[PDB]
């Protein structure tokens, strides 16, 4: 036992070492002779209104017109963004949701949360309704995030250190990743199909392959819990938010951290991150009542989009990338551009 | 208008849906919401019937619909959803007096440390608690044979049930640190009629009532 | 048991070929010029063609 | 999916006329009905329509206030009445379903029709028969008096088959798109006031009359229809 | 002289046009106010902001430089100025009975759902009782009997008249409001020593107010328009009698719609 942990220790420190080894110049001394963006301001163009509680999730489509919420009244919404319309208003059984997903060929929905259950709807059919195709179950926990991997297969995350994958038409489960020690935030897809990566609430993030379901690596660096991960278009990097007012950017090649998004006068909490269509801009949702954007590059810009009375708990950004959308727990859901 | 009739059609679908949805969550604010606490195999599974994930009960008593949620399945942290019950309307809590000596570091002070965290949490500074403190026969049929000093070695009164019950609710309310803005109702847990549910029916009522006063700025 | 297991995992963990920073740095910086004129939100679109 | 209708009979000059629809196996309180109207030897002709909500009724610019058309939700019953009938009015008839959301397809699914005896953008179609051997490509057009590409960008002319013996089934809505329950060798474009359909690699059951509508704006016109035959 | 009376007659109806503005614009920007308290309080806005628009300009020139006016201006000008501040009291007095239903029954209040015609009933109600109280007397009005006057009601002449308006008028909503907030105090009486002083200071305050700005004027006419007819010289009293009638519209914006925490988030997002 001694001499087992004697040589995960010395295993540890070679790492650490060859880590060290592999750093020699920071990108921070080759971004300061980078023309800026300069100053960056936006508008309110529309503004959707029908939910009464708060909204915990929103999901654009891949065709940059639908949009898809999720309230704690039980309510699911699917919205046209061009003439704020609504098209689809579906029901649950459990009004406790925290995450929704929306299929790459606009046919089924997902949702999930307290109730240890992942559900799939159907949107096309010859009745004219929407129907309520599969209920996964065999967690322990609690949902927090849920992705289409393609038509055919699902991916789940828990608080019970678990990771899932899921074949839909079977329904039962086809391959389980654990190694985690405390529960579990987010995860973000690659582009290429075939990778995913997840944080915990400790402080770390483990990067994970889906066809043999080995874990791949791990990062550490956060003082403490982790609670949004987004990922680069190119599949080379992503970069997270903790609940220490601090984002970070990783990379899962040269196995370090590259910046630090951090300034004095914000100690509160951080609750969503995205990219932006070129990888040039950095859109995050603060507690501090209003959302933020920064040079992705440079680290150093704060051009705050104010306008909630509340805490802003989700945002996304389209595929051809021309518009913003933010809910925060007003109850209202802004569209920016 | 400048629209085709496809898009007349369409707005049409809106303003129905509209009209749906602004009735479900009006008819959806008229509840009362209950949230249940207790220490481990407190005795809230004789509350849950004298009136995993989430487990959630229903009931209807005097015209108002109470809407219990259960949460002791999940074993997670709670600091990262304790947040999504902000609106509650109050909180039970369960605490048992027969387990005084038994040490799992009895009982009780793990009781006394888990409402002394619940009670002063930032996102429940205005939300009134239901303490009940249960099994008392055997608290009585068990301090005829131990002292209270086992576990209070401050207490120097006499060895009655009541100076104990009295000794031990007034502990417990001396751990409220908010005495101006939430109150903290106690009962002894009755086994042999329906006092149980017209307790938290006052609760709410007088809850309800002082909650419209103080909103009218009165 | 589970030294057992942390010791494979930190082993295959372990062996995995790197690269330098600069050229992560490099790259990126690469593809953040490669698509300067079609970011709706760096250079704004004209009024004429714009949905919102 | 089933929709069936009931009423035709003969009926003396005068007099009066209810004719019934039941529909089954759909969300009938999501859709708009429509009924339409075909001649003994001729073209199809728009008669009604009655949309969700019971809030918008339209009718035909000839025999307004004559018709009286009405829905009942929760048993699921479509009805149409008439009085007075004059000669003109001996033909048969055909209720259409539609739903209007974004990326939907109306006109989808159309009933058995009844008979009924009694004792504006235009649109014409090209031709009136035209003979082909299986293998063979083919192009049948037809052709308008003013533009069809709306200012928003759609398009709306309709592309529909009718087999002998049989009720309609929706090929091609708005005017490039294709349906469900269809052979993938069909297409449809047009320039602006003039289209044309496209059909590769002929067969069996591809033998009969094809229309061409409007939906810019009420009301809609129809064609006297295309004959292709072997 | 002059300058100084028009100066401040011209602030007096500015700050009522004002005071009542803020909230008809406050409960129209807002679409969350959709209750029964924003009802009552937008009706008691209109009637008061109709209040400074067309009696205070007009009398002006009534009693400053030259009546140009004729009866055709006096009758409609005094029907106006008496259907708005009745409508005025007996909004005040709806509010109240709103405020004891919540306290005297939480239950049935918190589950009723009439929230569509009954309340456009009873706004619309109001203003017909209040026309009805004032309007049929007023317009028979002829018995001047002297060409050129005042524009003054035509019932100061017989003591019968005065009495029953100023009891129909003033004494039962004082009589009711004060038995609606004894009730509420009293149930809600039953940490402590705060709370209590603090509720009975608003509770008499809100009282004391309308008491004292409305009782002056009719004791004054009344014991004038008994015996002593006197129906020339008027002194300071009788002329600060009437201006305190209508200062009760500049206060009523600021003691019940604006301690309300809605209307403060309202007012906050704007
Ligand atoms: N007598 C009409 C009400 C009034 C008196 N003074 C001012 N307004």
């Amino acid at each position: 036992l001694d001499q087992l942990r004697q040589e995960a220790e010395q295993l540890k420190n070679q790492i650490r070492d060859a880590r060290k080894a592999c750093a020699d110049a920071t990108l921070s001394q080759i971004t300061n002779n980078i023309d800026p963006v300069g100053r960056i301001q936006m508008r309110t163009r529309r503004t959707l209104r029908g939910h009464l509680a708060k909204i915990y999730a929103m999901h654009w489509g891949t065709d940059s017109r639908l949009l898809v919420s999720a309230s704690q009244d039980g309510k699911l919404i699917i919205w046209d963004s061009y003439t704020t319309n609504k098209v689809h208003a579906i029901p649950l059984r459990s009004s406790w949701v925290m995450t929704c997903a929306y299929a790459p060929s606009g046919n089924y929905v997902a949702c999930g949360g307290l109730d240890n259950i992942c559900s799939i709807y159907n949107l096309k059919t010859r009745e004219g309704n929407v129907r309520v195709s599969r209920e996964l179950a065999g967690h322990t926990g609690y949902l927090s995030c849920c992705r289409f991997l393609d038509d055919n297969q699902i991916v789940t995350s828990s608080g019970d250190t678990t990771c899932a994958l899921w074949d839909i038409e079977t329904g039962q489960q086809t391959t389980t990743f654990t190694g985690h020690t405390g529960d579990v935030m987010s995860l973000s897809l690659a582009p290429d199909t075939r990778l995913f990566v997840s944080g915990a609430c400790d402080a770390s993030a483990k990067l994970w392959d889906v066809r043999e379901g080995m874990c791949r690596q791990t990062f550490t660096g956060h003082e403490s819990d982790i609670n949004a991960i987004c990922f680069f278009p190119n599949g080379n990097a992503f970069a997270t938010g903790s609940d220490d007012a601090t984002c970070r950017l990783f990379d899962l090649r040269a196995d370090q951290e590259l910046m630090t998004y951090s300034h004095d006068n914000i100690i509160c909490g951080i609750t969503s991150v995205s990219f932006s269509k070129s990888g040039r801009l950095l859109l995050a949702g603060y507690d501090d009542f209003n959302c933020n954007v920064w040079d992705a590059l440079k680290a150093d810009r704060a051009g705050v989009l104010a306008g909630h009375d509340n805490r802003v708990s989700c945002l996304g950004v389209t595929d051809d990338g021309m518009a913003v959308a933010t809910g925060s727990w007003d109850s209202f859901l802004k569209i920016w551009n | 208008c400048t629209l085709s009739a496809e898009d007349k059609a369409a707005v049409e679908r809106s303003k129905m849906i509209d009209r749906n949805l602004r009735e479900d969550g009006e008819k959806a604010a008229r509840e009362v919401k209950l949230l249940l606490l207790g220490a481990g195999e407190s005795g809230k599974s004789t509350i849950v019937k004298q009136m995993t994930g989430i487990v959630e009960t229903h009931f209807t008593f005097k015209d108002l619909h109470f809407k219990m949620f259960d949460v002791g399945a999940q074993r997670s942290e709670r600091k990262k959803w304790i947040h999504c019950f902000e609106g509650v309307t109050a909180i039970i809590f369960c605490v048992a007096l027969s387990d005084y000596d038994l040490v799992l570091m009895n009982r009780m002070h793990e009781s006394m440390k888990l409402f002394d965290s619940i009670c002063n949490n930032k996102w429940f500074t205005d939300t009134s608690i239901i303490l009940f403190l249960n099994k008392k026969d055997l608290f009585e049929e068990k301090i005829k044979k131990s002292p209270l000093t086992i576990c209070y070695p401050e207490y120097a009164g006499s060895n009655t049930y009541e100076e104990a019950a009295a000794y031990i609710q007034c502990q417990f309310e001396d751990l409220n640190k908010r005495k101006d803005t939430k109150e903290i109702y106690t009962h002894f847990t009755c086994s042999t009629d329906t006092k149980n549910v017209q307790f938290v029916f006052d609760a709410v009522t007088d809850v309800i009532i002082k909650n419209n006063l103080k909103d009218c700025g009165l | 048991a589970q030294a057992r297991k942390l010791v494979e995992q930190l082993k295959m963990e372990a062996n995995i070929d790197r690269i330098k920073v600069s050229k992560a740095a490099a790259d990126l910086m690469a593809y953040c010029e490669a698509h300067a004129k079609e970011d709706p939100l760096l250079t704004p679109v004209p009024a004429s063609e714009n949905p919102f | 999916v089933q929709l069936v209708e009931s009423g035709g009979g003969l009926v003396q000059p005068g007099g009066s006329r209810k004719l019934s629809c039941s529909a089954s196996g759909f969300a009938f309180s999501s859709f708009g009905m429509h009924w339409v109207r075909q001649a003994p030897e001729k073209g199809l002709e728009w008669v009604a329509y009655i949309s969700s909500g019971s809030g918008t009724i339209y009718y035909a610019d000839t025999v307004k206030g004559r018709f009286t058309i009405s829905r009942d939700d929760p048993k699921n019953t479509l009805f149409l009445q008439m009085t007075s009938l004059r000669s003109e009015d001996t033909a048969m008839y055909y209720c259409v379903r539609s739903i209007y959301y974004y990326g939907s397809s109306p006109f989808d699914f159309w009933g058995q029709g009844t008979t009924l005896t009694v004792s504006d953008i235009v649109m014409t179609q090209a031709t009136s028969s035209v003979p082909v051997t299986p293998g063979e490509s083919v192009s049948i057009s037809c052709r308008s008096s003013k533009s069809l590409l709306h200012s928003n960008g759609n398009t709306y002319l309709y592309w529909f088959l009718q087999r002998p013996g049989q009720s309609p089934q929706l090929l091609i809505y708005r005017m490039s798109n294709l349906a469900s329950g269809v052979p993938d060798r069909f297409s449809g474009s047009g320039s602006g006031t003039a289209f044309t359909l496209t059909i590769s690699r002929l067969e069996a059951e591809d033998v009969g009359v094809y229309y061409c509508m409007q939906h810019l704006e009420y009301p809609l016109t129809f064609g006297a229809g295309t004959k292709l035959e072997l | 002289t002059r300058v100084t009376l028009a100066f401040f007659m011209s602030l007096v109806a500015f700050a009522i046009m004002l005071g009542n503005a803020l909230v008809i614009l406050a409960f129209v920007v807002d679409k969350n106010l959709r209750h029964r308290s924003s009802y009552f309080f937008l009706n008691l806005a209109i009637s008061d902001f109709f209040v400074g628009v067309i009696s205070i300009p007009l009398y002006i020139p009534h009693t400053l430089f030259e009546w140009d006016f004729g009866k055709e201006i006096c009758v409609f000008w005094l029907t106006t100025d008496y259907l708005l501040c009745t409508a005025s009291v007996y909004n005040i007095v709806l509010i109240s009975y709103d405020r004891y239903l919540s306290v005297s029954n939480a239950v049935s209040y918190r589950t009723q759902h009439t929230g569509v015609l009954k309340i456009v009933t009873l706004m619309v109600a109001v203003w017909v009782l209040a026309f009805l109280v004032n309007g049929p007397m007023i317009l028979v009005s002829e018995s001047w009997k002297d060409e050129g006057s005042e524009c003054e009601p035509g019932f100061f002449s017989e003591w019968y008249i005065l009495a029953i308006t100023s009891f129909l008028e003033f004494v039962i909503p004082v009589i009711l409001v004060a038995y609606f907030n004894m009730n509420i105090y009293w149930s809600l009486w039953k940490v402590e020593l705060l709370r209590a002083r603090r509720l009975a200071k608003s509770l008499a305050i809100l009282l004391g107010v309308f008491a004292v700005c409305w009782a002056p004027y009719s004791l004054f006419t009344i014991v004038l328009s008994f015996y002593s007819s006197a129906t020339g010289p008027k002194s300071v009293w009788y002329r600060i009698a009437f201006w305190l009638q209508w200062f009760n519209s500049f206060v009523n914006p600021l003691l019940y719609p604006l301690c309300h925490k809605r209307f403060q988030k309202a007012f906050l997002k704007i």
